[PDB]
């Protein structure tokens, strides 16, 4: 008995229904309200400059052709019904019009309210391009965009709006973070317009603001280099008559800095521009090299405690300390 | 002669022979056109990676000429001219290698690129330690 | 005209065909010849102890029910025909019977020869478990298995054999390597039997022999540690009357080794057992610590060149050199 | 009194006070049962990670007792007994910290676990440098 009543309702809805025509194609503009729940923010691939994200993508719109009256005010139907009616062809595209990789599960819930409002949500895994500027690496931040919109309908036919306040229309799960070496500080939600060869389209954009975590590189590179620079300056306190010992000191320390420098970029991709870390390593290398050069000058004048050593005991620590203050203040105050 | 007397001459001549050879590359591509072509690329990056260097009107061409000019001037001095000026040339080279090593490390080039400079840096200072008895 | 002839052939083959019964279910054992072409050996995930592989999986067998005679001796048909006939239910399973992750593309070529021989190949991406023993890390090697067989048919019903010589039946593409920190030395092909709760099954196995590349860790950890140990022993050549200088030397060097040790395992997973690298770092730490302890003893007897320093100049370099010979010979001769 | 006279006593008492406290944990769990429970786990791994140590009949129980016995014996000596034996105790502790640091680094424990030993290692040697004028 119950099935017969619902079978008639479905037949009535599809009787004379033309899924080839969008609602309001001749009367008004179809307004689609959208919101995104990020179930997990997948890992970031620096080599490919891309990132993965798993979301519950929810879309809602009104289609007056699907009005009905019956025992229930809302029809929670199987997702199979979605393929039988017209739905927006929304897709996630990286850049201007290139659709990004999409993996949609078969389940796509469809709920029709008696008023004719439709709720249509799907589970998607989107891999998107996130170009990165690594000039400030490892103290850099990136805004990874997520852009989507209509493929075929221009702004004069379909417009997208956020279901609620734009900030509250994109929600990130509390424990969905899959980032290893990045911290998700937040995201900004915005919308814009793109004019392509096929026309003008509405694009909904969200930027996820990521900040690199420096802890790994502080332990791996910066700290060993700082101790090496400090270690090299201890030579100024040794007596000038220990030429074999201090020469081995200078050469060995330069070798250590060379080894540390080689392993620092072993992991990073071969980018043409120089990063902030390279500048720090290069300056430290100069200090270690200069420490040995100072001894060579001292030995040349060895016939009393060298005046060059006494001054180097102050100039070298002072300049290096000043350099750290400017370097860290420059890349952290931002 | 004594090993020290022979050894110092070999290092002094060799370093001046090699460093003048490098200085020629940065100036005249006749010896190796390919070397100059790649060399100018390196010095383009260094200034581009040192804005303030370029904010004072100093370009890569001026930078390339100066370093090459001093290496050849100091390289020949360490080969022919004896006495105190010979050692003074050695110190100036020691003051350029770190600048070279401060540029290669400021762009993250591999060891193979800047290995030659580092090796001669050890020899260059070692020669100074044996400047006189 | 051509379509009509082929339509009749297909109808004749399917006339009275029972796809529920394997060929030879009452006469003989169905022999299936298999070979694998590895188009790419995907990356290895140490954290998950798994690996990915993309292959062209080819299977061939004879089904006398599909004999035919016509203008062509071989029918290169659309893969849709495969679903309409009986095919082996071969799957890739990790361990004993747990089917591993499989991603099969829609295309599954089917070719039927006039003799009744069938060729059935499919494109698969298999993620498989590869348990790793990291005792010899980073000088370790692993044999990652790839096991597959019938899910429902026992050895008394279905048996798998290699199409040709077992070594030549598994071919790895020359440029298919997707390994970053591993080297594929080769693979060994074998077959066995597994007795499960549901019966006894034939399992075809291939082991891929992987060897870790030590280059990254030599630059990152071993070399800085070796130079630090050498650097610490230079103190024995300094005069005993430089207590402030040598104390800073000892403390600073110990700090550097502490920093290097911390960053060495920063990347490795938290495994309970100790690796080969840990032993090397621990021994180097003892040498650096002992260098400072030697000076403390020397200062205690400072009222001439200390006899302890003269002996330490030989004992310390000698023992460390011997330790390297035994360590590297032990983990490389294998 | 002089800063050196005051400073040496504080370090000598504190290190013996702390090291005897550690030695008690490895022996008697009365002070902290949880500490002994986790401590025995650490020494189980160390021997298990040093087969030859266990190939000579030496077990973790014997290892745990010996280290705790020497730390307390040397810790009290550095607190009460003056003179040359006081310094001898300091050297023996210096010979155990590296063994402790050779075990923690032989299992890859984080800094927090072995930070306390390292800090007192610096103080332990620093005290020896100020053993006498
Ligand atoms: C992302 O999600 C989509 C949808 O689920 C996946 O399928 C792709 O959907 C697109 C629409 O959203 C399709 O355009 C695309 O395939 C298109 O095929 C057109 C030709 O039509 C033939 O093929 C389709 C698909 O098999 C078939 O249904 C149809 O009956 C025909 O046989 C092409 O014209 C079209 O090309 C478009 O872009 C090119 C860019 O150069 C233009 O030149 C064309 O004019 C045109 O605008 C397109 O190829 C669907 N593709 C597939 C494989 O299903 C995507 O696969 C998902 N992304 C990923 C990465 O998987
Ligand atoms: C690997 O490749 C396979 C094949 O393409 C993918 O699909 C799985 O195929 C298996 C056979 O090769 C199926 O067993 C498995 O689903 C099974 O479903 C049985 C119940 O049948 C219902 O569901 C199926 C699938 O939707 C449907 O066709 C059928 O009409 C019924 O509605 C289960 O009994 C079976 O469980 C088996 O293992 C459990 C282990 O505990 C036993 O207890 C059971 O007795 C039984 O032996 C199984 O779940 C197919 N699964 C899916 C999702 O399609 C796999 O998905 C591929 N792997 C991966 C990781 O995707
Ligand atoms: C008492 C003092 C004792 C001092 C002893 C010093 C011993 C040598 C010190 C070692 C420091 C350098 C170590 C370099 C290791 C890597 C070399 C290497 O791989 O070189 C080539 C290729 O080398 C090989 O294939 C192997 C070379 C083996 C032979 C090495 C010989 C070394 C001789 C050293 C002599 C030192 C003399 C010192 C005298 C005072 C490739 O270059 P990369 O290092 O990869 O460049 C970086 C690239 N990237 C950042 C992208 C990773
Ligand atoms: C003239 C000589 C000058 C010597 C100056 C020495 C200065 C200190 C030297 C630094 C060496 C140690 C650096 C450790 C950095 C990391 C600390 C850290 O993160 O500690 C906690 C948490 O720390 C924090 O969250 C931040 C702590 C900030 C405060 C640090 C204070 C340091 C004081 C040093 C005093 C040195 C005095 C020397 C006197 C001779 C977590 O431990 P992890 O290091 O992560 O342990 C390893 C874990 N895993 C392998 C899995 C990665
Ligand atoms: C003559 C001696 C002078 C000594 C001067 C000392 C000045 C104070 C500094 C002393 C040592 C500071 C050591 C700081 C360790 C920080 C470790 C770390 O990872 O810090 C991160 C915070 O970032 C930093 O600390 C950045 C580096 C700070 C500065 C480091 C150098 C010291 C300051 C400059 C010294 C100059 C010495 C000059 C000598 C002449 C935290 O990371 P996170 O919480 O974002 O996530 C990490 C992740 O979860 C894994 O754990
Ligand atoms: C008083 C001074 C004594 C000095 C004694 C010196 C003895 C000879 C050693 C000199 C330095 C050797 C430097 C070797 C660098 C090797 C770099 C490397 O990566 O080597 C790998 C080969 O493996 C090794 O070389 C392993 C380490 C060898 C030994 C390293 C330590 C030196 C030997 C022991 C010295 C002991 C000193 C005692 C001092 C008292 C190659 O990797 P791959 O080809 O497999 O792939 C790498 C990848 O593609 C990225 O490039
Ligand atoms: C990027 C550029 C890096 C440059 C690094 C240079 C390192 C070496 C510097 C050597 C400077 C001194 C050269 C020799 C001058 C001279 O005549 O010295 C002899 C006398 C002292 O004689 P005696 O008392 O030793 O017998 O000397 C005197 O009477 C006067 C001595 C003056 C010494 C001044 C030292 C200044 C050190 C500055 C270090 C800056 C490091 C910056 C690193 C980025
Ligand atoms: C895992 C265990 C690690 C142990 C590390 C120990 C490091 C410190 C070793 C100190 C040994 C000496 C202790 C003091 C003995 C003594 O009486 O010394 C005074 C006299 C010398 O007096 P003076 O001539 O200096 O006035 O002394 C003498 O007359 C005799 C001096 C003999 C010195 C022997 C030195 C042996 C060094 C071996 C180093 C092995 C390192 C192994 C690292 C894993
Ligand atoms: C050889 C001497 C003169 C060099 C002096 C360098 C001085 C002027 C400093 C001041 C500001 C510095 C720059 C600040 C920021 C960056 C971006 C970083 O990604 C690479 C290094 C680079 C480009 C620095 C290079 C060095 C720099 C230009
Ligand atoms: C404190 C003193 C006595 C320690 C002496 C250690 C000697 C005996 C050496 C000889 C063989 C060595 C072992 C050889 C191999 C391994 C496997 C590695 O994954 C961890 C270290 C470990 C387990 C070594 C520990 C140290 C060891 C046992």
């Amino acid at each position: 008995d119950n099935t017969t009543v619902f079978t008639r309702i479905l037949d009535r809805l599809l009787d004379g229904y033309d899924n080839r025509l969008r609602p309001g194609l001749g009367e008004r503009v179809t307004e689609v309200k959208t919101d995104i729940f990020v179930t997990s923010f997948g890992p970031v691939s620096d080599h490919d400059m891309e990132y993965t994200i798993d979301v519950f993508f929810r879309q809602s719109w009104k289609d007056e052709r699907l009005k009905f009256k019956g025992p229930m005010t809302v029809l929670r139907l199987n997702n199979l019904m979605a393929s039988k009616i017209w739905t927006p062809d929304t897709f996630f595209h990286n850049g201007k019009k290139s659709v990004a990789h999409n993996m949609t599960m078969p389940n796509k819930l469809l709920r029709i309210t008696e008023d004719g409002t439709l709720l249509y949500t799907m589970r998607l895994t989107v891999r998107a391009e996130c170009p990165m500027h690594l000039e400030d690496f490892p103290m850099d931040a990136h805004a990874c965009p997520l852009k989507f919109g209509s493929y075929a309908y221009t702004r004069a036919e379909v417009v997208y709006e956020w279901t609620r306040e734009p900030a509250r229309s994109v929600v990130v799960a509390e424990d969905g973070s899959r980032l290893n070496q990045y911290d998700l500080l937040g995201q900004t939600v915005d919308s814009g317009i793109v004019q392509s060869s096929t026309g003008e389209y509405v694009v909904m954009t969200t930027h996820f603001h990521l900040k690199r975590k420096i802890g790994y590189f502080v332990i791996q590179t910066y700290l060993p280099c700082i101790m090496t620079v400090i270690l090299s300056q201890v030579s100024f306190w040794l007596n000038r008559e220990s030429v074999p010992a201090r020469t081995v000191f200078g050469v060995t320390t330069v070798l250590t800095m060379t080894t540390l420098s080689i392993s620092a970029r072993n992991s990073l991709p071969k980018v043409a521009y120089a990063t902030a870390m390279d500048w720090f390593i290069a300056v430290c290398y100069a200090f270690v090299f200069s420490a040995l050069i100072e001894f060579a000058t001292v030995n040349y004048f060895t016939k009393s405690v060298s005046k060059i050593d006494r001054l180097s005991r102050i100039a070298f620590p002072l300049l290096f300390g000043i350099f750290n203050l400017v370097y860290w203040a420059t890349y952290l105050n931002r | 002669a004594s090993p020290r007397t022979v050894t110092i001459v070999a290092l002094s001549v060799a370093l001046g022979l090699f460093f003048v050879f490098m200085g020629t590359i940065k100036l005249t591509p006749r010896l190796s056109k390919d070397a100059y072509s790649e060399m100018k690329r390196a010095y383009k990056s260094y200034v581009r990676a040192l804005p303030l260097l370029k904010k004072m009107g100093i370009n890569s061409i001026l930078l390339r000429k100066s370093i090459g000019a001093l290496e050849v001037a100091c390289g020949i001095v360490m080969t022919l001219v004896p006495g105190r000026p010979k050692d003074v040339a050695n110190f100036f080279l020691l003051l350029l290698v770190l600048a070279v090593l401060f540029f290669h490390q400021l762009v993250g080039d591999p060891l193979k690129r800047y290995a030659h400079a580092l090796v001669f840096g050890i020899l260059l200072t070692c020669r100074l330690l044996i400047a006189r008895k």
